[PDB]
């Protein structure tokens, strides 16, 4: 075989037992180990496993500090190399010089592999992991004093590499689509007239566009530094995952303004035609495989205040309770066929990200930090391989862009709606409450009548685009 | 006749609302987990003689979307309404809950229990004497559990299940 | 259900595997030349009617990486070897790439696509009636794309899978 360096000058060379090691049942899959170990197989001579690499350096915080990390890795890289063989020594005594090939060979075939792998973690740390080094200029001063010192021409072109790549991220875009983006749909407010846009008035096809980008944009920014170790529930959520809730809020906000715009609409007629209208730009939704928009409206649909109308349902078209009915179903059994419907679409897409954070947080709560085996304590790393096969499905949802061109004040419209306005959960949800018991009292009680609100036309344009040239 | 009852867990997250339906579920004498697998939130189990399936929905970490939380609570027949002791306002929580649950299931009788969760060391905050009090004024039964030990949680499910039984 | 597929992406430094990749990933075109170590990526496509989970697994093309290439070679299903429309000495390179994948995987019938990358320059010092009579040699498509302008791009990943998909 080959020979290892001495198991005392180097601690990455101790033979793998049950003690510091235990595998699952072509590469092999670690679920336990010590952190040597662990940084050991991360940078293994034999073979690379980039998704190792993804899922330690997702997740490592649990276990092991930034400091501690880079000082492994730094520890890691410093291979002692053998000394002269027996046939090295002959032929240095008779003035010739050695062939030096154990030692060759020990260069070519374990040092500089496991070096590349070491860089390769760096480099991937660096581009991807960033935010240890924005919450700690220490850290970062050192990854650049070691990336800095290494010298070894076989090393060159990664190091000089390295060193640009962090320079970039320290005072750190555009897009290509194979087809051009449908021409934007106007409806009653035309192009400017931003203090006329309301639920009715914009374009139905466009409100479910505009929604899907910014909600796409909302989802797309969430990083796993939001997720690992649970800290969105935590009471530094608000330090620690401002993407997260920023995206989950704006969720609320749109189910709210949904719930707000029917039960705000006090003639029937005109309520139908918003139920309706709700419906229609859901029916977009599913078609752009905007799950978070889908389950938005029927969350507000599902709502205390709009459930009840059942006069309201009872005109809404069947074609439209069928598409409400099947939006519905996608919740139904723990969401068995939203997942299957997710795992079955062509991308881009805007997952739910509810699921993806309860499965996170049971992971990370049902699931031990250590195993106890033979008197020492492993690390139990294939809790944190569940975790990462986790963010590494929300990641792979937010690779790919919608082609869909922005509405600059649409845009503006979404983000800033605010159905609260100044009050408070409790206080503005009895509010859509009682505006539900108003609209259509509790039997036996009669239903009243109420004055038309809108003074524009309640007739819709469809969700079918149309084409000029 | 096997019955399926459909139970749903509420409460303020951060505060290990999460331990009860793991320690249920799992068998609790493992201690691996996985909660993206299917009919890892079913159960079978024998209440009073009487066998029947247990459906938990426990949506823990999905709290901050508190508009689709009468989306969640209107599929279930029964209620466990989950504080920490050693949060104070998990507890005082307890009641927007109750009110929230009476509302989307329209009735002043749904079947609920509610539960005490110890999550780990630091001090007890809420009394059991208060609890005791809110529960019998509410006419529910209160349950204390253990999230490390798994003392009380069977107690707290079979509970709400003879509550469902009787109702 | 959905089939995964490993894809790899081989070929000389500097002839844009991680520009091809990124561009299919991320509809985003790299324009910095940061030499690879080893890359990892996931993607969801529906392709023919039928959802793929690719794989694809971006490769170092330095000299200084020769040493590490049975591993990856020996988990992939299907190759994507490129070189660019104006490095010869890439696509003399390509030979090697071939007669090194045919070794690790012990088959003369590995499911590959030849690619001439680059395709968006006018400095062309490779013809395509001589890379296509070289895919012909090895009974398989050629395929010129641009990761700039992303011509070619989905064809030559999408026909691959094809291959893979009637191995
Ligand atoms: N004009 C043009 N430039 C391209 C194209 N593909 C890549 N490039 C450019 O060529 C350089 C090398 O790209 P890169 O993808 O890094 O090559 P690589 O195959 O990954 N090299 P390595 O083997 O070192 O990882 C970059 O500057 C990149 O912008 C292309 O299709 N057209
Ligand atoms: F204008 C509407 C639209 C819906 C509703 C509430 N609602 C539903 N929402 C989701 C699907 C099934 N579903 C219902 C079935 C039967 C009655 C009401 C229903 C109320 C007034
Ligand atoms: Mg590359």
């Amino acid at each position: 075989q080959m020979r290892l360096p001495s198991a005392d000058v180097y601690r990455f060379a101790e033979p793998d037992s049950e003690e510091n090691i235990i595998f699952e049942e072509g590469i092999p899959i670690i679920k336990a180990g010590t952190v040597i170990k662990l940084i050991e197989r991360l940078t293994y001579h034999m073979y690379a496993d980039p998704n190792f690499v993804r899922t330690f350096l997702t997740t490592y915080r649990s276990f092991c500090k930034p400091q501690e990390l880079l000082s492994l890795i730094i520890e890691r890289f410093e291979i002692p190399e053998p000394e002269p063989t027996e046939a090295d020594r002959i032929a240095i005594e008779n003035g010739d010089q050695p062939l030096s090939a154990e030692l060759k060979r020990f260069r070519k075939e374990y040092i500089q592999p496991v070096q590349l792998r070491v860089l390769n973690v760096c480099r991937h740390w660096v581009e991807h992991h960033f935010y240890d080094f924005e919450r700690d200029a220490y850290l970062l001063q050192r990854m650049e004093e070691f990336i800095g010192t290494v010298r070894g021409k076989a090393m060159k072109k990664w190091v000089e590499s390295i060193t640009k790549i962090i320079q970039r991220k320290k005072i750190a875009h555009n897009i290509t689509f194979q087809s051009s983006p449908p021409t934007v749909e106007w409806h009653i407010s035309r192009p400017g007239h931003i203090e006329t846009f309301d639920l009715l008035t914009l374009h139905p096809i466009e409100i479910a566009r505009q929604l899907t980008l910014l909600e796409s944009d909302l989802y797309r920014a969430v990083q796993p530094s939001e997720l690992v170790g649970s800290v969105w529930t935590k009471e530094d959520k608000e330090i620690n995952s401002p993407n997260l809730l920023k995206m989950i809020r704006h969720t609320t906000n749109l189910t709210l303004w949904f719930e707000k715009c029917i039960v705000e609409t006090e003639n029937l007629e005109e309520r139908v035609a918003v139920v309706s209208r709700i419906i229609e730009i859901l029916q977009v939704f599913q078609e752009l495989n905007n799950f978070n928009g889908v389950l938005e409206v029927v969350s507000a649909m599902n709502s205390s205040p709009v459930y009840r109308l059942d006069h309201t349902f009872e005109q809404i078209p069947s074609r439209q309770k069928k598409i409400l009915e099947e939006a519905h179903e996608l919740s139904e059994d723990h969401y068995k066929k939203y997942l299957a419907k997710l795992r079955s679409i062509n991308p881009p897409c805007v997952p739910f990200f509810g699921i993806y954070l309860t499965n996170i947080l049971k992971t990370e709560e049902g699931n031990p930090e250590v195993l106890k085996r033979h008197g020492k304590e492993l690390i139990n790393f294939s809790k944190r391989r569940k975790v990462a096969e986790i963010t590494g499905e929300i990641q792979q949802y937010q690779n790919q862009p919608y082609c869909l061109r922005v509405e600059s004040d649409i845009k503006r419209f979404f983000e800033n709606l605010n159905p609260m306005g100044n009050s408070m959960e409790k206080e503005f949800t009895d509010y859509l409450f009682n505006k539900s018991l108003e609209i259509e009292p509790r039997n036996p009680k009669p239903l009243p009548r109420f004055p038309k609100k809108y003074s524009y036309p309640l007739k819709s344009p469809g969700v079918r685009p149309s084409n000029p040239r | 006749g096997m019955t399926e009852y459909k139970l749903v867990v509420v409460g303020a997250g951060g505060v290990g609302k999460s331990a009860l339906t793991i320690q249920l579920i799992q068998n609790h004498f493992v201690d691996e987990y996985d909660p993206t697998i299917e009919d890892s939130y079913r159960k079978q189990v024998v209440i009073d003689g009487e066998t029947c399936l247990l459906d938990i929905l426990d949506t823990a970490g999905q709290e901050e979307y508190s508009a689709m939380r009468d989306q969640y609570m209107r599929t279930g027949e029964g209620f466990l309404c989950v504080f920490a002791i050693n949060n104070t306002k998990s507890f005082e929580d307890i009641h927007q809950y109750r009110e929230q649950i009476k509302r989307v299931k329209d009735s002043d009788d749904v079947p609920m229990v509610l539960v005490g969760n110890k999550c780990d060391l630091a001090a007890r905050t809420v009394e059991s004497r208060q609890a005791q009090d809110l529960a019998r004024s509410y006419g529910i039964p209160y349950i204390e559990t253990s999230a490390k030990t798994r003392q009380g949680v069977e107690d707290a499910f079979y509970t709400l299940v003879r509550e469902i039984r009787q109702h």
